[PDB]
RNA sequence: GCUGCAGUUAAAAAGCUCGUAGUUGGAUCUUGUGGAGGGUUCCCCGCCCCUUGCCUCUCGGCGCCGGCCCGAAGCGUUUACUUUGAAAAAAU
């Protein structure tokens, strides 16, 4: 939300659900963010590094948590585009 | 849904994308309607010249190999007949109805079943007036069948 | 069915499955063959669900008999699909 | 007679002339002889290609083209041998009449046939560019900006007949249409 | 029987939508379901689509972005005149400051907030937001 | 209750099926480059194939050194729709 001088007037600007491009709610205690390391290329070790997603709780108790997590890791690069 | 039955089935067939003739087939367009104009002086309707010429020869859909459908090529010869295909069928079903009702009066079904069949002969005859195949004075009369089939 | 699928490359186990009407585009599951016989040898085109009792150019009395599905051959020395 | 090619006030032109000229000619060896008859080519064109080349276009009447696909993959074979390095197609000489409603003159004494449309002039094109080959089905893609796209699937079978010139094909039918194309073969077929 | 072409369309997107699914498949295809996903598209609802030739009709794919609330019908197709239509829109859309409903006109099927600069009126076929 | 109600159990779906009038009815038949106002492609001119879709007169002014051109007319298959003109007492 912007006015007619062009300046902010939102509380706040909620996050959405990487898998399903929905906002989550104050109140959605069933809703995650996972947390995942990257590892170096010449020794695969942690080099403190790492990526990040946010999941509805809506798509979590229907089951499809693990497939939108694992389509998220294969679209970066972590899952290598085979399987 | 069958129009007359609480039925509601699926099968009928399916054609393909592909309206080429096959390069295999050695029939041509003349030959395919000579034999057409042999067929029809058997007295066989059209519906059954098409069978014939699937199971026994090469011709998958003549409307492929000869640019008409098969009611066409016998009209331009004056081979086909003046009553349509399933309007003779339906109008041959319920003469034989009527000769066993005459002498199985307590058949109530077969008084229902009757009244299911001369419906849909009234139905089809009145698409059929208003694209003259026929006369706007033809009646189906209850009496007169079994004089249209003779 | 996951929530993700795409529908505009089914494999071709996926759709050699499914009814002929409801694949992506028709096609049907029936086909031409040439068939030949013992004692007089001209080779014949049949189709695979014919209804007819076919007799051969040969003249044998029965080349295949009608069924409610696939017609049956006579010991035929050929059941061969034409490819195209 | 020699330069058979278009309608009065139009014919003396050196290119199409020539080959018009290198048509003609082709049916003095004896074994061209027993198959071409002076059977009428209406016109023809040299156009530019993707690649920086050129290719020509053969225009045939529809009563005559019914022949000469009976015996094209040798007539096309001894042309394209004859020109220097060319790619040659051979297309039909089809009219496409106005749209009746609002949009032409119309009146009851005679119909415009589907056969003349636009999209049935247009669509049958397609199938005359490809001819060694069998269009086994269609897609057309939308774009985010609101353009199109179509995808030509060609059957498996006759490759090595057509893999050559889908590159010239795509910048034919842009020429005689305005539309672009993309030829492709299938994953699998029914 | 099948009534109206449209009305699937958009109910079928909407039932899609609704079950976070990323593609939908529309059949029958017809000239109008064409010119009404376009104009979706063009302002963002929707993501590109895809036409199936198979001789009779056709058929249609779609991608999904998550945008879309919602998108309908109104089935008699009422005529509009410009002193209406603000009558119309106050009934039909969430706020004053997005959504569209969709008219046909004798310059094309578009969006209500075109009609007004090309000063056209027409016939109601949908909305979305 | 048109916008805008309800009918398993609170009031309420004809015992069941056919059928004339009434209401409702599947897909399909011509587009992108160039210029102005405005943008960074689309709305007005002229074009791949037709741009008022045709046509050739004759009573009747125009352009020029008779003949050839450009505004009426025959009219664009028939209607609904929509946008614009005209014409409708005052008082309220």
């Amino acid at each position: 939300m912007q006015n007619d001088a062009g300046e902010f007037v939102d509380l706040y600007v909620p996050r959405k659900c990487s898998a399903s491009n929905r906002i989550i709610g104050a109140k959605d205690h069933a809703s995650i963010q996972m947390n995942v390391a990257e590892v170096d290329k010449v020794t695969g070790r942690f080099n403190g590094q790492f990526k990040t997603y946010a999941i509805c709780g809506a798509i979590r108790r229907m089951g499809e948590s693990d497939d939108s997590i694992l389509r998220l890791a294969k679209a970066d690069g972590i899952v290598s585009k085979n399987f | 849904g069958r129009m007359h039955a609480p039925g509601k089935g699926l099968s009928q067939s399916a054609l393909p994308y592909r309206r080429s003739v096959p390069t295999w087939l050695k029939l041509t367009s003349d030959d395919v309607k000579e034999q057409i104009y042999k067929l029809a002086k058997k007295g066989l309707t059209p519906s059954q010249i098409g069978v014939i010429l699937r199971d026994s020869h090469g011709v998958a859909q003549v409307r492929f190999v000869t640019g008409n459908k098969i009611l066409r090529i016998l009209k331009s010869k004056g081979l086909a007949p003046d009553l349509p295909e399933d309007l003779y069928h339906l109008i041959k079903k319920a003469v034989a109805v009527r000769k066993h009702l005459e002498r199985n009066r307590k058949d109530k079904d077969a008084k229902f079943r009757l009244i299911l069949i001369e419906s849909r002969i009234h139905r089809l005859a009145r698409y059929y007036k208003t694209k003259r195949v026929l006369p706007p004075n033809w009646k189906y009369e209850s009496s007169t069948a079994s004089a249209l089939v003779a | 069915m996951p929530l993700a699928k795409d529908l505009l490359h089914p494999s071709p186990e996926e759709e050699k499955r499914k009814h002929k009407k409801k694949r992506l585009v028709q096609s049907p599951n029936s086909y031409f063959m040439d068939v030949k016989c013992p004692g007089c040898y001209k080779i014949t085109t049949v189709f695979s669900h014919a209804q007819t009792v076919v007799l051969c150019v040969g003249c044998s009395t029965v080349l295949c008999q009608p069924t409610g599905g696939k017609a049956r051959l006579t010991e035929g020395c050929s059941f061969r699909r034409k490819q195209h | 007679s020699a330069k058979i090619v278009k309608p009065n006030g139009e014919k003396p032109d050196e290119f199409e002339s020539g080959i018009s000229q290198a048509l003609l000619e082709l049916e003095m060896n004896s074994d061209l002889k027993a198959q071409l008859r002076e059977l009428n080519i209406t016109a023809a064109k040299e156009i530019e290609v993707g690649g920086g080349r050129k290719a020509i276009i053969i225009f045939v009447p529809v009563p005559q083209l019914k022949s000469f696909q009976k015996i094209q993959v040798r007539l096309v074979r001894e042309l394209e041998k004859k020109f220097s390095g060319k790619h040659v197609v051979f297309i039909a000489q089809r009219r496409i009449l106005p749209k009746p409603t609002r949009k032409s003159r119309t009146k009851n004494k005679q119909k415009r046939p589907r056969s003349r449309t636009l999209t049935a002039v247009h669509d049958a094109i397609l199938e005359d560019l490809v001819f060694p080959s069998e269009i086994v089905g269609k897609r057309i893609r939308v774009k985010l900006d609101g353009s199109r796209l179509i995808k030509v699937h060609l059957d498996k079978a006759q490759q090595n007949n057509v893999e050559h010139k889908v590159e010239t094909f795509s910048g034919v039918y842009k020429k005689l249409t305005g539309k672009d194309v993309n030829f492709e073969f299938p994953e699998f077929q029914l | 029987v099948r009534m109206n072409v449209l009305a699937d369309a958009l109910k079928s997107i909407n039932n899609a939508e609704k079950r976070g699914k990323r593609q939908v498949l529309i059949r029958p295809c017809s000239k109008v379901i064409v010119r009404f996903l376009t104009v979706m598209m063009k302002h963002g609802y929707i993501g590109e689509f895809e036409i199936i030739d198979d001789h009779r009709a056709g058929k249609i794919v779609v991608n999904l972005t998550g945008r879309l609330n919602k998108c309908g019908v109104i089935s008699p197709r009422f005529d509009v005149q410009l002193k209406d239509l603000e009558k119309w829109q106050n009934n039909l859309l969430p706020s004053r400051q997005f959504g569209f409903i969709v008219l046909t006109t004798s310059a094309g099927i578009m969006d209500h907030e075109e009609a007004r600069r090309k000063h056209t009126g027409g016939k109601i076929l949908g909305f979305f937001f």
